[PDB]
């Protein structure tokens, strides 16, 4: 208490904790800041029952009013009860927040109802922001019952300019994920769906992509599997426009038996073609390797191929090359064991 | 070079110790083992509780007499409160429950009466109580055989049921493993 303004204020606060022998418990968290520029009033409830009906009841409430534009506030409603055996579960919780021109808000809608009696559980949940220049939206939703869980998921991304949804799928101990992301900013007309499963030995691994941007369709595969023996992939990458075309396989094989890959590329310019293959393997038995890549320009062509055979009782490597590049007759007779 | 004339003994001799090695394992058990250190810390404590009963008596006694001539009666007066009384924590009330007042002094531990946390876990079908435990006779005090978990709700979405976690279970994996390392010999290699 004084005559300036600003030096006189409050500050004060409750701390109040109560436990009867009951099981009864009882929380009061009172805030109240009483000040020149910010008028706090902070007040939370939670009172708990730990006999009989263990009823879970909260409330916050919030309000910090500042005097000089910013406003803030925002409320917790807690409800968790036990409808006679059947356990229902509320949860309501809204922030809201502005200062003088910008928009804050994002609303929640949690919903639980599980059935203890037969494991079933029904997880329904909602999600929406709205804000000056940023919207949120998203919902999930899921099903346990009794081991079997069915979730779903989505969301809309500034609008749902991105588009996400999700789907996971777990049932008699099997994992099963799959989700979709898709884009359409500008001509970006991305579009992903990546997809994995589980097994007790195997786990299914396949992917896609296309980014089809103006004249380019360009697409990527990746699919793979894996088990006890080995481990098998294949990448595959097809980046195609409107004269050019971007064409390479991967392959990749292992196993037990030796090592075998073929990583073949192709490209197509016009008037030039280029093919790049190889035949790698590598078993027990030796290295045997072999190079196939052709030149072709308009007409001038570059045939080439390579061999070759690591093996303890003989090596057999040979090469050869020709080509008629300006009329000019070159070749070569490269081979020696 | 396994099966030559200076052989035989070796191969009698691991038998043998295979034999023994079974019956020494067979003695091993959860609860076989779990009653011997029981009664073994018993009877070591029993020991221990007598010795230290007369050599407390024969401390004070030679405390007392070297007191009586140095005019040092005070400290000893001092050291004989501190040690014989020692302090009596009163029962706690806390949010686990009610602790029964117990005295931490020399006789207290002399008698070997332990009072164990009279708590009660909330959410639970199980309660512990204050249980008297005496360390002189441990080979039939708090003997886990049986035992199961009480049934719980956490968050009001995870409600664990009993499940009993029982020794006898694993005992009987370790006779089988026993079982199955004794029937395992080591011989040569094969080809294979």
């Amino acid at each position: 208490d004084s005559v300036v303004d600003l030096l006189s204020y409050n500050v004060q606060g409750s701390g109040e904790t109560t436990y009867d022998h009951k099981n009864t418990f009882t929380l009061s968290c009172d805030g109240s800041l009483r000040h020149k520029f910010l008028d706090s009033n902070i007040k939370f409830s939670h009172v708990e029952k730990l006999g009989n009906n263990p009823v879970s009841k909260g409330l916050l409430i919030f309000d910090a009013s500042s005097s000089w534009g910013p406003q803030m506030s925002a409320s917790v409603h807690l409800d968790s009860k036990k409808k006679q055996h059947l356990f229902v579960k509320e949860v309501k919780i809204d922030g809201q927040f502005r200062v003088s021109s910008f928009y804050a808000k994002g609303t929640y809608g949690l919903s639980c109802q599980r059935d203890p009696n037969t494991g079933r559980l029904n997880g329904e949940s909602n999600l929406r922001f709205n804000s000056s220049y940023l919207q949120g939206t998203n919902q999930i939703t899921g099903r346990y019952e009794d081991g079997t869980l069915s979730l779903t998921s989505t969301s809309d991304l500034q609008s749902g300019i991105i588009k996400n949804t999700a789907s996971l799928k777990y049932e008699n101990y099997e994992l099963t994920l799959k989700s979709d992301t898709n884009g359409k900013y500008k001509n970006f007309a991305t579009s992903n769906k990546m997809d994995m499963t589980f097994s007790k030995q195997n786990a299914l691994l396949r992917s896609e992509y296309q980014a089809d941007y103006e004249s380019l369709r360009f697409f990527s595969l990746l699919s793979g599997s894996l088990n006890s023996h080995g481990l098998e992939l294949n990448a595959d990458i097809l980046g195609t426009d409107k004269i050019n075309s971007g064409a390479h396989k991967a392959t990749l094989r292992i196993g037990q038996d030796g090592i075998s890959t073929s990583a073949t590329t192709n490209l197509k310019c016009s008037l030039l073609v280029l093919e790049n293959e190889l035949n790698a393997e590598l078993g027990l038995s030796g290295a045997s390797m072999k190079l196939t890549t052709n030149g072709r320009f308009r007409e001038h062509n570059a045939k080439f191929s390579l061999d070759g055979k690591a093996a303890l009782t003989e090596l057999s490597l040979g090469s050869a090359y020709q080509a008629m590049i300006l009329g000019v007759d070159s070749k070569n007779i490269f081979n020696f064991k | 070079a396994l099966s030559s004339a200076s052989l035989a003994h070796m191969k009698a001799k691991f038998r043998e110790t295979l034999e023994d090695t079974r019956d020494r394992m067979y003695q091993m058990d959860i609860q076989q083992e779990l009653q011997r250190y029981l009664s073994l810390v018993g009877q070591v404590y029993s020991t221990l509780v007598t010795y230290i009963s007369d050599w407390w008596t024969l401390a004070a006694k030679n405390l007392t007499d070297f007191a009586e001539q140095y005019s040092i009666q005070d400290w000893a007066k001092r050291m004989k409160a501190l040690v014989e009384q020692g302090f009596t924590v009163p029962e706690i009330k806390t949010i686990l429950g009610t602790m029964p007042a117990f005295e931490v002094s020399l006789q207290a531990l002399q008698k070997a009466t332990f009072q164990t946390p009279d708590f009660i876990v909330p959410l639970t079908d199980l309660r512990i109580p204050s249980v008297q435990i005496n360390f002189k006779d441990l080979k039939n005090i708090k003997i886990p055989s049986r035992f199961s978990t009480p049934e719980f709700t956490i968050l009001n979405t995870f409600h664990i049921p009993s499940f009993t976690i029982d020794f006898v279970e694993m005992k009987v994996k370790i006779i089988r493993t026993i079982d199955q390392m004794l029937n395992s010999e080591l011989q040569w290699p094969v080809p294979d």
